[PDB]
């Protein structure tokens, strides 16, 4: 617990909670964009990727070791 | 249409 | 001690792809915006057969699955509303349907109280509506025409492989507005589960009875009628696990959830850590949010 | 590859920078995510609506202002509840309440009784679908206290050509009377008055085997025609049958307008004749049935 | 799903 080691401990914290904070608004989006589907002109086409996110978020971990 |  | 190196890339790698990310919402996000300054349309000419009902209907001739208009009640004004006039001999008018997560499913009170969605949509090509949309019938017509008669209640749903599995009630009513809509189902049968009136299949005691939704009464974000007595309140069950339902505590059955595409899914997803989404725990568990997910009624004979 | 250990002063602040301008822009995607939302609670906008405009008949509605065709609730005085159909307005108050129309064969006319009886089709506010109203709502519509009414039938071949009918005092009865059709008289017109029978030169009788004032509705599962067989399951129809019939309506819709002997099932016309202006070998391209008061029709 |  150095003066540069707690930066990097909050840091990790932080890229871990947006990380999950990030993973939603993804979902959320997609969802929400496609229930314009019955409303609007048209729906934007889109597929998400959540590997990407869950690739990191295993990343992540094996760096916070 | 007269039938038979 | 050379491990800051190594962190301070993973750090920097992740915080530089999730700006990236964080670019592309935005341009998905404003390119909907755009697309919605505009409305989707359609044209529904209207049967010439009519009634009460869809039973009725069917019974007048009406032998097709179209949007069909209905008078319940010389009180009430001829209203829109889709007939499954095959399934199980027909007869069935369509209070609820999911199908394609076109029609957003969380909203207040009031939209809740008068119906929203889309009844019917074109039948490509043709000049009428054979295709059903994503709906909710609304409160105040679910209620009268349970009040009618015996009416019983017909729940369908399919998993993203397509099986398909159902649950039948015998007996199905809905109290008005002033009773919050409280709801009552009995003489069950089917495939899926009865969810609605013993509760989360795997589950133990109190655990499963805080799940029952016979004798429930109605909840949405905005309005709290829920078996959940907190005071905090973000810990609604609307708010947490998506639409307007007759919540407990919460739910073993969330049809008027949020619509995952894909059916898994999974709690670092769920806005709030709770299991929204197109829910029948009874069939497929608590993260598996259905394709096709509908509820209809018919008097009962 | 290693960077020094000053460089870790800078490394965390750049981070920091990032981490906490990524944040920013999600407190604002957001914002944008909700206001999204409130721009997809509509529905989709359906083309087709009903007028707010209701009444007795369609003659009773445009007498209330009603300027334009389309569709509209209305409700006869003997009527337990309201009905839609189409009404057609011209620029002089006359309010058309049709209850029959043909015009592409999309709608299969081969129905029971019931079906008949409550009707069948769809009704379109441009007036372009095929439908028949139902007889009880037609019964109900000309048989109002002392309102007198009028029958007028339009056809139109394919060629372009367009002729109407009109029938004074038309009326159609109850149920229980099988829905008897009468008028008083031929109002006159171009089409040539086919209800009044047609010599098709085969019997002594000429005109009467084939004329409609006063018959009851047929349809294959209820027969109430003059003919041991069934005229109404022959020629697949549902009609004010006789032995057979001069005008056909409700017939089968023939493409093109000249069909034979050969293209009927048993083997007698079964198209949408009128005699008195086609051949019964030609089948009308369009067709339209609509009523409206009496004392309307020009006095 | 439940709150227990
Ligand atoms: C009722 O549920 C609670 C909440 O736990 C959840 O539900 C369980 C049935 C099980 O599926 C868990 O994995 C879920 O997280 C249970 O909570 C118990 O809490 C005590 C501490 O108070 C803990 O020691 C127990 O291990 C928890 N339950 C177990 C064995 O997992 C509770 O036990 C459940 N009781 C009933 C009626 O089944
Ligand atoms: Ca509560
Ligand atoms: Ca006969």
């Amino acid at each position: 617990v150095i003066e540069k080691v707690q930066h990097i401990q909050l840091l990790q914290k932080n890229v871990r909670a947006q990380l999950v904070d990030m993973k939603r608004l993804e979902v959320d989006i997609d969802i929400k964009i496609r229930s314009c589907r019955g409303s609007c002109s048209r729906a934007l086409a889109r597929e998400v990727d959540l590997k990407d996110y869950e690739d990191q978020q295993k990343q992540l971990e094996q760096v916070i070791a | 249409g007269p039938r038979p | 001690n050379s491990n800051i190196p190594t962190n301070l890339r993973v750090l920097r790698s992740i915080l530089e792809n999730l700006r990236s990310k964080i670019q592309k919402l935005e341009s998905d996000v404003s390119a909907q915006m755009e697309y919605c300054r505009t409305p989707c349309t359609v044209s529904c000419n209207i049967p010439v057969v009519s009634g009460k009902e869809c039973e009725e209907i069917i019974r007048k001739g009406g032998e097709t699955s179209e949007m069909y208009l209905i008078q319940p009640d010389s009180s009430v004004k001829p209203y829109r509303v889709y007939c499954d006039m095959n399934t199980e001999n027909g007869g069935w008018t369509v209070i609820q349907n999911r199908q394609d997560g076109s029609v957003d499913f969380g909203r207040k009170w009031d939209p809740y109280k008068q119906g929203f969605g889309n009844v019917a949509t074109n039948t490509d090509g043709k000049n009428y509506c054979g295709l059903p949309g994503e709906y909710w019938l609304g409160n105040d017509k679910i209620s009268q025409l349970t009040r009618m008669g015996p009416t019983e209640l017909l729940i369908e749903m399919e998993d993203w492989k397509g099986d398909k599995v159902k649950a039948h009630y015998g007996g199905f009513t809905v109290q008005n507005e002033a009773n919050k809509y409280q709801i009552s189902v009995n003489k069950y049968r089917g495939t899926a589960g009865n969810a609605l009136m013993d509760g989360a299949s795997q589950l133990m005691g109190e655990n499963r009875t805080m799940t029952i939704h016979n004798g429930m009464f109605f909840s949405t974000y905005d309005r709290d009628n829920d078996g959940w007595l907190t005071s905090d309140p973000r810990k609604q069950c609307s708010k947490e696990d998506g639409g307007g339902w007759w919540y407990n505590r919460c739910h073993a059955a969330n049809p008027n959830g949020r619509y995952y595409w894909g059916g898994q899914y999974t709690w670092d997803m769920a806005k709030h850590g709770t299991d929204d989404g197109v829910v029948w725990m009874n069939w497929k568990g608590s993260w598996y949010s259905m394709r096709k997910m509908s509820m209809k009624i018919r008097p009962f004979f | 590859y290693e960077a020094s250990i000053l460089t870790h002063d800078s490394s965390i602040r750049y981070l920091q920078e990032i981490y906490n301008s990524n944040n920013q822009k999600i407190v604002n995607l957001k914002e944008k995510v909700a206001q999204l939302e409130a721009q997809c609670q509509e529905p989709c906008k359906d083309t087709v609506q009903i007028h707010d405009i209701t009444g007795k008949d369609c003659q009773d509605i445009a007498n209330k202002g009603a300027k334009q065709s389309g569709l509209y609730f209305i409700k006869p005085l003997k009527a337990n509840q309201q009905f839609l159909v189409y009404c057609e307005i011209d620029g002089s108050g006359n309010g058309w309440t049709v209850f029959q129309k043909r015009l592409d064969g999309s709608v299969d006319f081969k129905k029971n009784w019931i079906q008949y009886k409550e009707g069948f089709g769809h009704l379109s506010p441009t007036g372009t679908t095929e439908f028949w109203l139902g007889n009880e709502k037609i019964h109900l519509i000309s048989t109002q206290s002392a309102i007198p009414y009028a029958l007028r039938v339009e056809l139109e071949d394919w060629n372009g050509r367009t002729s109407t009918a009109d029938y004074a005092m038309f009326k159609v009865g109850p149920e229980a009377d099988k829905y008897r059709l009468t008028y008083a008289y031929f109002a006159g017109g171009d089409a040539g008055d086919a209800f009044d029978g047609f010599d098709f030169g085969d019997a002594p009788s000429a005109k009467f085997f084939t004329s409609h004032n006063g018959m009851q509705f047929s349809t294959w599962d209820n027969d109430n025609d003059k003919f041991e067989g069934n005229c109404a399951e022959q020629d697949g129809s549902g009609w004010w049958m006789n032995k057979c019939h001069a005008g056909h309506l409700n017939g089968v819709y023939y493409q093109g307008g000249t069909y034979s002997k050969a293209s009927t099932p048993n083997g007698y016309d079964n198209g949408i004749i009128w005699a008195t202006w086609k051949t019964r070998w030609y089948s009308m391209k369009k067709t339209t049935m609509k009523i409206i008061p009496f004392n309307r029709l020009t006095i």
